[PDB]
């Protein structure tokens, strides 16, 4: 992006000053867009000494003689050229601007335009910049940001010690990351991204993306009516335990709520039969165990379970010991089929396997078992987008890192999921999307493309429930499913 | 709705 | 209340024909507002000679010129002071009074305003007061009481022989708890609270609630964009038994379907397996017993479960024999984690038990259950604040004590529930409210707080039902639940 | 303008860049308001070598990438500076520009873009210029013009030679008065005036508006609800003749029909009593004549009628005869109350006569009394609004010089009016303008004002008829009246 | 419409 | 409608 | 609905 804005004005010859013009002007229409008609309104406008404040003063300049009341607080020291040259605009216009933020202020105005910091913000926030951003925050006034709210560090979406809280976030050319990632989606507000003048191939150049309906909408395979079951694929699923009689049919149902053509699950006998009593569809292979759990006695049995399957997930509510361990490893470096691995079966996983593995593998860890797969803190991964880019790459897999926005990525491409909500939050949801990425990839998409598909969808069905989304439980979504593919187109 | 455009 | 009024005079200066004044034509407004134009209308009063009697003689005398036909019968001997001068005011505005009932009176007018007595009601009534209760009770005629209907205790909503049943009740301040407590409830018809010019403070002052929908809204824990199960806490039911294998599965699905994160049952093997047949989401730990029934051979396991949860519910279908009771005691008097005893768990509770503990309690016993704890009869407990009051206070606990109208306090804070209908008045309901506590327990409120909001959503869940309310079992109750609480918002 | 541009460059600071940067895009976004989804359609932008086309280059490189197609169709020789550069930007950004245009490639693009002239048009378009003109006249495309249609002078509103129809022209800042008047206001199809960043202060600098409903509002007299007949005026109107009964009775009711307290007419018996047959609330007195027309013999009798009046209109079918012409110069150089001067009043007017006159006078000619009036061609008068000014200016008076685009000056401020259709194009409809003029004076607004509200109402009016407009007729109108105006509000 | 009653 | 504003 | 107020 700082990329972008260069070669913008360096290589096209765009002059800078144009481009501060068109993101000024796309924050006052955004603004109409989101308020009606502004002439109804008084605004401060808050602008700091670099070119997001630039931004700002070119807002505040347009919106002279058409509103109620526009002032402006400048709150840097030095200017920007951009900057500077837009602060001697608004002045020739008749704007009125003062150097020292009085409390009281907040009282006389309707909107306050945050154009203090964006992409340029450096470390922590403190001082006048600090209490200006709190009160701000406390006047329960309508908000509006220029390109990201101001403490915002726009790489990671981390709050640097504060941030402002807007109801409206106007950003140029692209998302930044810092939008997508919370708590800065938090902050953001409702983000609209304005086009300023980048020439189109260099917006599109971004090795990042945020999954889109339209992008999930061109992926969905195709239906040939002249079809039967083994076209749309066959998984495997090799789940549960005495401890988890439940995962397995959550899993199996998540493929076939997708659209897979026949899913096996393989669970430890008696609780393969909880499966066919919630739905007789699936189909639930009884796996004699010695102790309630998969071991290496049930090796075999399973590699012949999966030569004519296409894909096979493995982990959700398997347990964590030692001889799912050694079955898990054992089973993982022999089968040469796509594997989706979750749950406990990334719990006992050895990566030199995934190394070892020429056919391909999905990952797919919330945050508590990424820190345990990588031996570091949930801190320490928590929305960690170049850490998994590094694992994927080093594994040749794809991760999907879980979180209210989830990562996919295969180490050269990453796209971030932006749909879903709290009901989501309780198990057996992620139970539900290894189902669906596994049947996916059975019907014929990558890894990377199930993973994309998969997590999308699966957001936007706990999005479609009636009722208050804390109440959702896996089942409903489940039921879910199928309108949200329905939406999709 | 009337910044850009009057009719 | 007394107190209340006591002090409006007394102390703030409000003069009490001015409290008698407000009282009188709230009462007014409130017909007006139930019946439309009053003018149609014949209104026969009931007075007696307290203050009650003077709100009647004010109603009376405000009716005047304006319906079709005033008619005062006057049944006390002596008047007090107020009730003197508002029966002096109704004469000279010409209003007619007489002395002495006719059962042929009731059928000359429309709507009869019952002001005989109200709080000044002592012991029971009988004599000419009976009969013309009797009377207009049996006249079909609508029922309009000043502050409580004739003959309801308005400390306890205990009938005093016998009492008016009303189609409005207007009562002034707050309500009375024989407002709230059966059978007054029940008398009570549609209760209308009116303002009658108490300063707020000591309206605001009194030590019991009725529970209402704001207070619950503002009770209900956020969901915030970033969160996961583990922000939503984790709850262990230990639950079931051979002769009881669905209990468990209502209790954890009332946990799930208020929000909490995570749900593991642990329930006696096979009967565990009975949960994730109908709801894979739950988790279903098989106990190993001797006969079907928890007992001291299990308590480590137990504990052990208990470590990494937030919350443990404890009793539903558990059975009551000695091994359970033996098994329940130790558990509960080692466990350090909030516990919700319910049900069997409290047909075997030793009390010594709830006061050794550090971690705190909640009980929800239905009347029955109660009185085996305390050793009294279902009589001397039903719907005894005061007694749950002593109890809460002396084991260091919230008690939900439940029925029609449900009882919860901690001993120093009452409040009283009345959402619900008879469709809860079948078994299961209650397993349904402790997965419900206990999960709101699990997500950070307080157990008095998890309890108000619980018993507050049950109820409207049940009423929320489409059909007959008869017919409403508690699995259909579990899918209104998500209802609920997107109606309180 | 010229003016405008100039001063927002070289005194306010604006960049000549910036301008033409916002001109474009708001091109841009006013043809997706006007066609929707823009990503459909293929866009044929022609540039000359001016500003105007500069502006083109602008709207052709922000489609890039975003739309079916772009071409440029570059037809000048020599680029300005601005043009140049954004010439240069469309080329960096991987436009296409080709310099023949050749017929057949209108077929393959649903959008021609007109940025071949603007202002900067001087004299004829012939040769190359004119030939693609008609071309795309031919084509039967959405044609959207950049400033003005290509072949319309932006100061008069004549076409030279050819011109290029648009459906949609976007101009800045003002609309200029190419588009007011015709042929060019129907060559520029539906017109977007565009805030392209000119200080406000520039913008309402301009002398001659177009006449809008807010500033009619504005205009609209109080109607204080105590008040009566006197508080609305007096008119009176001297009017008619033999071969004209029915003029007067149309003056009279649109004096009456916007809200006008009193209407007297005077007419020659027995004409005079067509009026009241029709409309029995008109006043209509009995002026007795010698042949059935005014003269001289009637002086005393209309100044003594007119000496408790607040104006008098005269006019509307007096005839034209030398009696007329005596009377009427006569009457107007010794009445002292404002005059409303219409019709064969304007046919015998000695110009001397409005110099002499203390009191006030509006004049409403059409071109054909115009022209006799100043003894010029219609040609030479019809829409030549630097003509009326200097007539009104000489003569002190407002000039109202009536065509579908009316003219209104007083020779300091002119105004555009744009309402009406082609049902006032049939006799009587000026008859009742003149009523409303006279009427708005009787209620106190200045001659210019009156003039304004009324022409600007009476198109209003016209455009009101709910079937086709063509039968439309000056009764019907005088029935919509009212409700424009309850429409203006 | 609530400062006369509460319901 | 989306030349100036993606969502 | 007319004991309180005429309009
Ligand atoms: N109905 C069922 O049968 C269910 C079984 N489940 C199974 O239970 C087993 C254990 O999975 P769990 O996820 O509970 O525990 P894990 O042991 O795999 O997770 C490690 C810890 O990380 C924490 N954690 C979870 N999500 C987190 C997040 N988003 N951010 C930070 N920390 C987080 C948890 O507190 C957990 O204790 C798996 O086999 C799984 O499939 C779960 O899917 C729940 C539903
Ligand atoms: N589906 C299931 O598995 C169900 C199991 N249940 C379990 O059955 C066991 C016994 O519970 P119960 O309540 O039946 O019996 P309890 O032995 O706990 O109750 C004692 C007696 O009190 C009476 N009683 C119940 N409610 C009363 C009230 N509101 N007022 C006055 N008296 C009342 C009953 O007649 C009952 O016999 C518990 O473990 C409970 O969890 C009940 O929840 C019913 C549903
Ligand atoms: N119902 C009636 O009694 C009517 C009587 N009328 C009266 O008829 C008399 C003569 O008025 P006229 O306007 O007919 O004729 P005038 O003699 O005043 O007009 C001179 C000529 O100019 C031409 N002309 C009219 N409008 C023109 C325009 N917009 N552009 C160019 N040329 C134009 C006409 O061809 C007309 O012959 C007036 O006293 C007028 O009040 C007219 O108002 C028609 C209705
Ligand atoms: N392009 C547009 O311009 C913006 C980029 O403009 P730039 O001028 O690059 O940066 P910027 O306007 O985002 O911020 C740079 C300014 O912030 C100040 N600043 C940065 N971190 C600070 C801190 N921690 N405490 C106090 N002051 C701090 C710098 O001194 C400088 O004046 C984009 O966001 C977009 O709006
Ligand atoms: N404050 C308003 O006034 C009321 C309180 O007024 P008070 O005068 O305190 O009391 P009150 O008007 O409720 O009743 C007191 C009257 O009831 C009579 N009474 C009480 N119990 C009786 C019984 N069991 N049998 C026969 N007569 C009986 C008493 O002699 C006295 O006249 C409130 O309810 C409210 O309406
Ligand atoms: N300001 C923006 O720029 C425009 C003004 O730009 P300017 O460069 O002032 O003028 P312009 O772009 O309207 O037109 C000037 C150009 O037209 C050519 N031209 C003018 N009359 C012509 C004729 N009769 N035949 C052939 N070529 C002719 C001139 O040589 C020059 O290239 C405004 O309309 C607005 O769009
Ligand atoms: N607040 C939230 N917003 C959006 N998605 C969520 C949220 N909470 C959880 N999820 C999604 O729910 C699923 C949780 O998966 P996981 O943590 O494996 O839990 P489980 O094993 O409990 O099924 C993931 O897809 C995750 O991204
Ligand atoms: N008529 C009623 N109105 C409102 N609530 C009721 C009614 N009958 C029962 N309930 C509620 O239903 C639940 C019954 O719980 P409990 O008596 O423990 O029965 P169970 O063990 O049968 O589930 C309680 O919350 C109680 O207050
Ligand atoms: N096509 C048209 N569009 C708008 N207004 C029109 C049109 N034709 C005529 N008018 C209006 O109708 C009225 C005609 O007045 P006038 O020419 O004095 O005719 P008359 O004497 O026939 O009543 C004027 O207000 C004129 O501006
Ligand atoms: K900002
Ligand atoms: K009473
Ligand atoms: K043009
Ligand atoms: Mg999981
Ligand atoms: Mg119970
Ligand atoms: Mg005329």
């Amino acid at each position: 992006m700082k990329e972008i804005d260069e070669l913008t004005i360096k290589e096209y010859g765009v002059d800078s000053r144009i481009l501060m013009e068109r993101a000024g002007i796309s924050v006052v229409l955004a603004m109409e867009e989101e308020l009606g008609n502004l002439s109804d309104y008084r605004f401060l406008v808050l602008c700091g000494g670099g070119n997001n404040g630039g931004d700002g003063f070119v807002v505040a300049r347009n919106l002279l003689g058409v509103v109620k009341d526009v002032l402006v607080v400048f709150l840097g020291k030095k200017k920007t050229p951009d900057c500077e040259y837009n602060y001697g605009l608004y002045k020739k216009f008749g704007g009125k601007v003062v150097e020292q933020f009085e409390p009281s202020i907040l009282n006389e105005f309707d909107v306050v335009v945050d154009a203090i910091f964006g992409t340029g913000l450096r470390g922590e926030i403190t001082g006048e910049y600090a209490e200006i951003i709190n009160l701000v925050n406390k006047s329960g006034k309508v908000v509006v940001s220029v390109d990201v709210p101001s403490g915002i560090d726009s790489n990671t979406g981390k709050v640097l010690r504060t941030a402002v809280k807007a109801d409206l976030t106007v950003t140029f050319g692209v998302p930044k990351i810092g939008h997508i990632l919370f708590p800065g989606r938090d902050l953001t507000g409702k983000l609209k991204v304005a086009n300023i003048g980048h020439p189109v191939h260099l917006i599109n150049s971004i090795n990042r993306y945020v999954i889109t309906r339209e992008m999930v909408r061109s992926l969905l395979p195709e239906r040939p009516r002249d079809s039967h079951k083994g076209t749309y694929g066959k998984v495997l699923i090799i789940a549960g335990s005495r401890l988890y009689s439940g995962a397995p049919v959550l899993s199996g149902m998540g493929s076939l709520k997708v659209g897979t053509g026949l899913v096996k699950l393989a669970v430890p006998f008696p609780q393969n039969l909880i499966a066919t009593s919630r739905f007789p569809e699936l189909i639930s292979v009884p796996i004699d165990t010695e102790k309630g759990f998969f071991s290496l006695q049930n090796l075999q049995e399973c590699l012949e379970l999966s030569k004519d399957v296409d894909v096979v997930a493995i982990g959700p509510g398997l347990g964590n010991n030692e001889h799912v361990r050694e079955f898990v490893n054992e089973f993982l470096k022999t089968l040469e089929k796509p594997a989706v691995i979750d749950a406990d079966a990334i719990n006992v996983l050895d990566t030199s396997v995934l190394k070892e593995r020429k056919s391909p593998a999905v990952l797919t860890p919330h945050p508590g078992e990424m820190a345990r797969l990588v031996k570091k803190t949930v801190g320490d991964v928590k929305y960690n987008y170049e850490l998994a880019e590094e694992f994927a790459k080093e594994n040749d897999c794809v991760l999907v890192l879980k979180s209210a926005t989830t990562i996919v990525t295969d180490g050269e491409k990453t796209l971030f999921n932006i749909t879903g909500n709290t009901g989501l939050s309780k198990g057996g949801s992620g139970d539900v999307l290894t189902g669906m990425i596994a049947g996916f990839i059975a019907q014929g998409l990558s890894p990377l493309e199930a993973s994309t598909v998969s997590v999308y969808l699966h957001g936007f069905a706990a999005e479609l429930f009636e009722q208050d989304e804390r109440g959702l439980t896996a089942s409903e979504l489940l039921r879910l499913i199928p309108e949200a593919i329905r939406r999709l187109k | 709705a009337a910044w850009l455009f009057e009719a």
